[PDB]
């Protein structure tokens, strides 16, 4: 599909006081890739991780658009941003293309501002937003990473245990895919730090 | 996705089911399609929830600044005007499947209303996908002027054979009551599908998996 | 807009504003140069800063190709605006017409610029 | 500020039409000759400086291979009127394969020589001289900022017009020939002119029907001036 | 004094002197008159030749706006026009968006809110005008209404404009106006223009008379006044 | 589906089914098909649904305007010229079954029909919809010039009888109104 | 104190004023007109008298009782040019709020709407602030009736005791002496302190052909306007 | 209009706006009024007599709400006073619409100080005569804006605007401290608001607006009577 352009997976998964999000590293057309350093996962704010899935294009594009109107909005009130205000302005930013939309499934994971409060939610190509509690994914795969993140997430874990389950899923969702491969980006935060691991992945 | 609206002796009783559904595959196990308006007047949607949920909290914040320029009391027939004439000024594109309910000054009013923009005033109505199913276990037992326990009870059980068809939700089935002076909110209300546990597990380790390179980076 | 006239007719036939706008000029900087048979020699003169400040910003000779030079007196703002006008209008003319810009041209559009400027509405 | 751009006199006309009248005086002086045999124009470039070099100064431009100009006081509106006259002329053959007579070339000027409007600017300084030959031979033709068109026989503008036109009845006719009336011309202009006439103060513009093109004389002048 | 020169400001007792100003321009005009009959209304002007210069039956002030309805302008004459245009227009628009007759009721408050809107702004001056409207109906009878220079309108049995605005109505008044068809009210007009100002200012004057109602069976024309003749056969008996 | 608006002596008689379908579903098993406009003046829809309320409501608009304006009652040919400028501006989108009727002080009782096209007539009687066209069939063999009230009652009750028994999609209930000069007299008929 | 242009637009002067809209205030002074308001209980009574010195006048057109809804009635003094065009652009909004909210538009929020509307003409110069003074009417469901008034600064209020125009002043200095006593008001009570403090105001004691009445009740909460015969009724009830 | 659109405020020889400082003689002519921040909740009072005894006071009310937990209140002309609130809901319900949360009480001053300052510069159209005293209690700490007809704003812990406004103010600053509570709030309000205001003061002289944590609330006269029945 339109979809199906580009590849793409994100998978976004809460912890017990903490949120880990990872994504893929393929990028090509079709058939024929091209490189495996793209970026899909962008840095708003601190403790706060954005991703985007389908056409890169858009990516590219509402990354961009969405930086520009969050400093505007962190340079008008001196303060940082709730995720909810986050979800919101991504929601009229893809609402406004009603018919002329975006080829892109947002994931926005951050925690509290105030507490440590973890939070994740996606959206859809119009904008759609939906919250829940224990992962929302998004790209090309999707019954792959559904499979495998209900059979492996448990309510309370430690960042250790989310870490080691969020590299099983997508490792195995992603060697099911054939069009997303070539390398998974991990990024797994808390309040008191940001880690961001690479998986050695299979290369086929 | 099956909403359903009803008239008791007092006021309304509204139900959904919190299935959002994105193709195929179940997305959501909980979606809120029960939306705010006013202190009387409540929204329930269907068929595409992002356009559904922009609309109704267009006509809320509509709803709110006009309310609040007159200093009393919204009428649900101001909601009605206000969504049949939006809806038909998008020319059926926005897809909409709206139940609107409210208790004015005159009374309980409810409503029905299709995404090119025909409202019915009905004391029951069923929107949704697996609607038919509300619209029999209504047919079947409505009379007028019902009590509460005995509205709820209906409600709850229409959505509960929708649910037993096909595209229902997982959800403990969300109910709503509209009265002249107590207005609540249910989300949690019957559960009958308790989740089964996994007699497994599937189960991994702190280091089963390679790392290629590691990163830390303080924080305050 | 403004329905006003600033270039209103004398009684004895002139403008009270052109040649007397000359004034603001006439009160300026001075600036000379001239074209030998090779070589052009230009330059402003009155710097006039404060001994311990900073001046490559506050230079009134910039280019607007690599085959054209600038130079003005006056309030340097409207030179600042004619020249960002002409710069924007010689890059045009090389998209155009893909010659280096001649100086009779540019020449004449910020002449034809200024005075259709003048001949506008207030 | 005392009565202006739209209102009339209580005896006469506007203020401004007679301000922009007034407002030509300024300008230096020029003549042109109708002949027969063909049009002949002439001007005074009043130069100041050595540095003003002679050839840059424009008085008589170019509209068509045989529409010569002439100009009067402000320079840079007539420019405009003449870039536009061009554009308006070449319409004129890219609809009809064929050359606009200098009559409906003034015309087109003068739709809106008088069009000055700020509202719903200012009328134009400067009166014009056209020459040409159409069909009916050679013409000669004058406007003014109050676009009140006539054609003249021998127009003499700007500064010392009463005496260059009364001096101008004194030797012209009818019959005259091309030559004849260039040195009589010339004549009238020194005598008009305060410097010594030389080379580089005035400069011929002539069209003929065999001649079309080159509407000038380019230092054959000089010869021109020494025959006197 | 430094108040009355913009349609815009007030004075300090808190009039415009522009709608006054406006007001008595049309004083020095000539005389128009109107009054209805119980089936119909009758127009009527004391309209002056110039010298000789005039050939009488050109620039009728006498109008004809819509089938059934016509002006009996006085002022000046073009701003009169123009408004008459306007007053077509906005007829074409009532029968073009509704498919029958314009009661003159809705037209004049259409026609009056037009000339509000020229006196309001400082744009534009207030008209230097003022006629008269009259119809008929078989489901209304006759209706005569009356605008002034701001846009005042409302409704007469009779009136009149022009110089001998009280000292035609003052014997107006004493017709019986009801009993009466409108047939006897062409030489009453008649009678009415020729007492007023026979030569004393002026040498001539030329009478023209409109007319309108369940006679004409709803239309709106000039009289054959020629044809029955009634004024001078009558004038001439009515200097004694 | 079926509408229908009879005129007589004293007023008029109009009347419709509900049954508003989308498919082979009903949607809505009891329906307003006949909407005031003024307290005098009905009009029944048909074709599409939400179209012909934003119609009638914008024609409420005008006509309500119109009325107060005039400070008079207004006319049934008023409403029948604004129904078919509405209609015929913007054709092109709409399905209307417009029937316009109402008694009049001036002009009595009167019915006028606007079809999908946009052009309008006055009749005696009008049908409409896409199950008018049966007793459409036998209006022109029952019905008898110079009614009387109860006379039209039973006329319409046997049409809209036989339309709602024999059309798939009519059906449902009577819904009957009777204007004239006294006041505004509307039933349901059922069973 | 003026200073630079404050006697001609609307602009600020020295210490805190404008001119223009309190030149605007006299300009209700120069209708020569007079109406009073009356809300006790849970009927509202108008009376305003008219002045027509005409016999070829009529009498229907120029009542000044303006029926702006079937459930508003209102009122106006000032000039009549700017009195009708308010009154059209309050229809004209009232059908507005009936297509836009679905039912009837209570009399607050229009008095309100027209008070925003007066500010528009206000704000913005060269633009003349229409000097008509509105007086509204209307019942309310959970109020009752209800009084308006409309200034032309756009300063709305609403009140029992309401009288605007010429000779008010007095006439409120009456209804401070009148509205002190706590009876109640049981319809001929509002119509005959009404009647009479009219009647003390202008001492005239007249016939019922000069004055107009307009009522609205909660018993019928159309708005009604009285017949000449009901008029001469309660005059002659209050004739002792 | 002909959309003339040059502006009537020009500078001074001295550097001066002086229809600006006549629109704030013309404030400063207005009623007076008084709002405070207290350490929990901040209270607005008005001082509202009517001219005769004929007005009513269920009709106009001063204390106005914009939100559900932010109170406005001004010292000026009405018919300003309404337009600029309407555009402040509009306003504030556009960026409940963009964002989907309530508006801080900083971003209202910032917006409607913009628009009032576009008001200042725009063509021909007088400045308000209003000074807006706006609060609210947003994210716990409640806050309190005083605003001007220059489009100017400040913050204070209370102040006071209209007749006296310097002498309520001196007044203020010696009773009023940092710390209290919302009623002793309304007590020195009602304190520094009898110090200048007539003689005769009763449950509809004053009208009064709180706000608490919990949102805005509007005081009625039921509880005015009840706290002002010789309040001290």
């Amino acid at each position: 599909s339109i979809m199906s352009y580009n590849g793409g997976a994100v998978m976004a998964m809460k912890g017990k006081n903490c949120v880990a999000i990872a994504a893929d590293r393929r990028f090509g057309i079709q058939a024929q890739m091209v490189t495996t350093d793209f970026q899909k996962i962008f840095p708003m704010g601190d403790r706060l991780y954005i991703g985007l899935a389908g056409l890169a294009t858009d990516v590219q594009t509402v990354a961009q658009r969405l930086k520009f109107r969050l400093n505007l909005y962190e340079l008008k009130e001196g303060r940082q941003i709730k995720p909810y205000t986050l979800m919101s302005m991504v929601a009229n930013l893809l609402y406004e293309k009603r018919f002329g939309p975006y080829y892109t499934e947002p994931v926005i994971a951050g925690l509290d501002p105030k507490t440590f409060k973890p939070f994740i939610c996606s959206l859809d190509l119009i904008g759609c937003p939906m919250v829940t509690d224990d992962f929302v994914v998004s790209g090309t795969c999707a019954e792959q990473m559904y499979g495998m993140c209900e059979s492996l997430w448990e309510p309370n874990m430690d960042p250790d245990h989310l870490f080691e389950t969020i590299s099983q899923a997508m490792l195995n969702a992603v060697d099911r895919d054939a069009v997303s491969g070539m390398g998974v980006i991990v990024h797994i935060i808390e309040k008191d730090k940001i880690t961001t691991r690479t998986l050695k992945a299979r290369m086929d | 996705t099956t909403i359903a609206g009803v008239v008791y002796k007092d006021g309304i009783v509204l139900g959904a089911d919190t299935r959002a559904t994105e193709g195929m595959v179940v997305a959501d196990k909980n979606c809120s399609k029960i939306h705010f308006i006013s202190p009387n007047i409540y929204c329930c949607g269907a068929g595409t929830a992002a356009d559904t949920d922009m609309t109704t909290q267009l006509i809320s914040s509509n709803l709110e600044l006009h309310s609040l320029s007159t200093g009393r009391l919204p009428r649900v027939v101001t909601a009605n005007r206000m969504l049949k004439q939006m809806l038909f000024r998008y020319q059926g594109y926005i897809g909409a499947a709206l139940v609107l309910g409210g208790v004015d000054v005159t009374g309980p009013h409810l409503y029905s209303i299709y995404p090119h923009g025909s409202t019915d005033k009905l004391p029951y109505v069923t929107m949704g996908s697996g609607s038919l199913a509300a619209m029999a276990v209504f047919e079947d037992k409505f009379r007028p002027d019902m009590e509460e326990e005995e509205a709820k009870n209906l409600v709850s059980e229409a959505i509960a054979a929708g649910i037993f068809n096909d595209l229902g939700s997982g959800s403990n089935i969300d109910l709503c009551v509209i009265s002249k002076n107590k207005l609540d909110f249910l989300r949690p209300y019957t559960v009958p599908n308790k989740k089964g546990t996994r007699l497994g597990r599937y189960r991994c380790e702190k280091g089963t998996t390679a790392v290629l390179t590691e990163k830390i980076t303080p924080l305050e | 807009s403004y329905d006003r006239a600033i270039t209103v007719f004398s009684p004895d036939g002139h403008l009270f504003q052109v040649e007397y706008a000359q004034e603001a000029v006439k009160k300026g900087s001075t600036a000379v140069g001239v074209r030998g048979r090779d070589i052009v020699v230009l330059g402003v003169e009155k710097k006039s800063v404060a001994k311990l400040q900073d001046e490559r910003t506050v230079r009134k000779i910039c280019a607007l190709d690599d085959n054209v030079c600038m130079a003005f007196a006056g309030l340097t703002a409207d030179a600042r605006i004619v020249i960002n006008r002409a710069r924007v209008e010689c890059q045009s003319h090389r998209l155009t017409v893909e010659d280096p810009v001649t100086v009779e041209y540019i020449t004449r559009y910020i002449a034809s610029l200024k005075q259709r400027y003048t001949q506008s509405n207030g | 500020y005392d009565r202006g751009v739209n209102t009339f006199s209580p005896e006469g006309r506007l203020f401004q039409v007679e301000y922009a009248i007034e407002a030509i005086k300024l300008g230096s002086t020029a003549i042109g000759i109708q002949t027969s045999e063909g049009v002949c124009l002439a001007v005074e470039k009043r130069i100041t400086s050595p540095l003003m070099e002679p050839s840059s100064i424009e008085k008589i431009v170019e509209i068509d291979a045989h529409i010569g100009c002439a100009m009067s006081g402000l320079i840079a509106d007539a420019k405009t009127l003449i870039d536009k006259a061009r554009v308006e002329t070449q319409n004129h053959w890219f609809t009809y394969n064929e050359t606009m007579t200098v009559e409906s070339v003034t015309q087109a000027v003068s739709n809106l020589a008088l069009q000055f409007g700020e509202e719903d600017s200012r009328p134009f300084g400067v009166a014009l001289l056209f020459g040409g030959v159409d069909e009916k031979g050679p013409q000669l033709f004058h406007m003014d900022p109050s676009g009140t068109f006539v054609q003249c026989d021998a127009r003499a503008i700007g500064s010392a017009s009463e005496g260059a036109q009364s001096s101008l009845q004194e030797v012209y006719h009818k019959s005259m020939t091309l030559k004849e009336a260039i040195k009589s011309s010339l004549i009238i202009l020194k005598q008009v002119m305060e410097e010594k006439l030389n080379a580089t103060n005035i400069e011929l513009a002539t069209v003929q029907p065999g001649q079309n093109f080159h509407m000038f004389t380019k230092e054959e002048l000089e010869e021109v001036i020494k025959d006197i | 004094t430094g108040y009355d020169l913009s349609a815009s400001t007030f004075s300090p007792d808190g009039r415009v002197f522009q709608v006054e100003y406006a007001m008595k321009a049309v004083e020095n005009s000539s005389t128009a008159i109107g009054i209805r009959c119980k089936d119909g209304v009758v127009f009527g002007v004391e309209k002056l030749v110039l010298s000789k210069l005039y050939e009488e039956g050109s620039n009728k002030r006498l109008f004809n706006v819509d089938r059934h309805v016509g002006m009996a302008v006085a002022g000046l004459l073009a701003d009169a026009r123009s408004l008459a245009d306007i007053a077509r227009e906005e007829a074409s628009n009532f029968r073009s968006n509704f498919g029958y007759n314009i009661p003159l009721k809705h037209l004049a408050d259409r026609v009056a809110m037009y000339v509000h809107a020229y006196t309001l702004y400082s744009a534009v001056r207030p008209f230097g005008c003022s006629f008269m409207l009259g119809s008929y109906s078989v489901n209304d009878g006759a209706q005569l209404y009356m605008i002034d220079p701001s846009g005042v309108s409302y409704g007469y049995w009779g009136c009149a404009i022009g110089k001998a605005r009280q000292a035609a109505k003052t014997e107006i008044e004493k017709l019986q106006m009801k009993e009466m068809t409108c047939r006897d009210i062409v030489k009453e007009v008649a009678k009415i223009i020729y007492i007023v100002h026979d030569e004393v200012k002026d040498k001539a004057f030329e009478l023209e008379l409109s007319w309108v109602g369940e006679l004409t069976n709803g239309r709106h024309e000039i009289v054959p006044k020629d044809i029955r003749e009634e004024a001078e056969k009558y004038a001439k008996e009515s200097l004694k | 589906t079926t509408i229908m608006a009879v005129q007589f002596d004293g007023g008029v008689v109009l009347g419709a089914d509900s049954r508003t379908t989308t498919g082979s579903y009903i949607a809505n098993r009891v329906t307003d098909k006949l909407t005031p406009i003024h307290d005098r003046i009905f009009c029944c829809r048909s074709g599409s649904a939400a179209d012909t309320q934003a119609v009638a409501d914008a024609v409420t608009y005008q006509l309500g305007f119109h009325s107060i304006e005039l400070n008079e009652p207004p006319l049934v040919h008023t409403a029948a010229s604004l129904f078919k400028e509405m209609c015929y501006r913007y054709r092109e989108d709409l399905m209307a079954g417009i029937i316009i009727a109402g008694w009049d002080p001036q002009e009595g009782g009167q019915v006028y029909s606007v079809p999908m096209g946009g052009m309008m007539v006055r009749q005696s009687f009008a049908i409409g919809g896409s199950g008018s066209s049966y007793i459409y069939g036998y209006v022109d063999a029952t019905y008898r010039e110079g009614m009387t009230k109860e006379e039209c009652l039973q006329f319409t009750a046997n049409a809209l009888a036989l339309a709602m028994e024999r059309d798939g999609s009519s059906g449902g209930v009577i819904r009957l109104a009777a204007i004239a000069e006294s006041g505004v007299e509307r039933q349901v008929l059922l069973g | 104190s003026s200073a630079g242009f404050d006697r001609h637009i609307t602009i600020f002067s020295p210490e805190g004023r404008l001119y223009q809209v309190e030149y605007a205030f006299k300009a209700i002074n120069q209708g020569g007109l007079t109406s009073v308001a009356v809300r006790g209980k849970d009927c509202a009574v108008i009376v305003t008298q008219k002045k027509v010195p005409d016999k070829l006048l009529d009498s229907s057109t120029v009542t000044h009782l303006f029926k702006i809804t079937e459930n508003i009635g209102c009122v106006m003094t000032g000039m009549t040019a700017d009195s009708r065009s308010q009154v059209q652009r309050a229809r004209y909004e009232a059908a507005n709020w009936k297509y836009k909210y679905g039912y009837e538009i209570p009399v607050d929020m229009l008095c309100k709407r027209i008070a925003d509307i007066s500010q528009v003409y206000t704000q913005n110069a060269e633009m003349r602030p229409l000097g008509c003074c509105m007086i509204l009417i209307g019942i309310d469901e959970e109020q009752g009736p209800q009084v308006y008034k409309c200034d032309p600064a756009g300063y709305y209020c609403g009140f029992k005791a309401t009288a605007a125009g010429v000779k008010q002043t007095e006439s409120t200095s009456f209804l401070e002496k009148k509205v002190k006593k706590k009876f109640d008001w049981t319809f001929e009570q509002t119509v005959e302190t009404a009647i009479t403090c009219l009647s003390t105001v202008l001492s005239i004691d007249f016939k019922p052909s000069e004055i107009e009445v307009g009522v609205v009740t909660v018993e019928n909460p159309k708005f009604r306007i009285l017949t000449e015969a009901e008029i001469d009724a309660h005059l002659v009830a209050l004739a002792e | 209009e002909r959309g003339y659109s040059f502006s009537l405020t020009t500078f001074s020889p001295s550097g001066k706006l002086v229809q600006i400082e006549y629109a704030l003689a013309a404030v400063a002519g207005g009623a007076p009024s008084v709002g405070i921040k207290a350490a929990n909740g901040v209270v607005l009072a008005t001082e509202k007599k009517q001219k005769s005894i004929l007005y009513d006071e269920r009709s106009v009310h001063k204390v106005e709400p914009i939100t559900k937990h932010i109170g406005l209140v001004y010292s000026g002309m009405g018919p300003d006073y309404r337009v600029l609130v309407h555009r402040a809901r509009k306003l504030a319900q556009q960026y409940y619409l963009v964002y989907q949360e309530p508006i801080p009480t900083a971003q209202l001053v910032q917006r409607v100080a913009s628009v009032m300052q576009e008001y200042t510069q725009s063509g021909g159209v007088r400045p308000f005569g209003v000074s807006l005293l706006i609060c609210g209690w947003n994210e716990g700490r409640p806050y309190l804006f005083q605003s001007d007809p220059s489009g100017a704003y400040f913050a204070w812990k209370a102040t006071a605007m209209g007749k006296n406004y310097v002498n309520g103010k001196t007044f203020l600053e010696k009773r009023y401290n940092e710390d209290l509570e919302l009623e002793d709030a309304i007590h020195t309000a009602i304190l520094t608001l009898k110090e200048s205001f007539e003689g005769q003061m009763t449950e509809d002289n004053i009208e009064v607006g709180i706000c608490n944590e919990a949102g805005f609330r509007r005081l009625t006269p039921t509880e005015v009577k009840d706290y002002l029945a010789a309040i001290a």
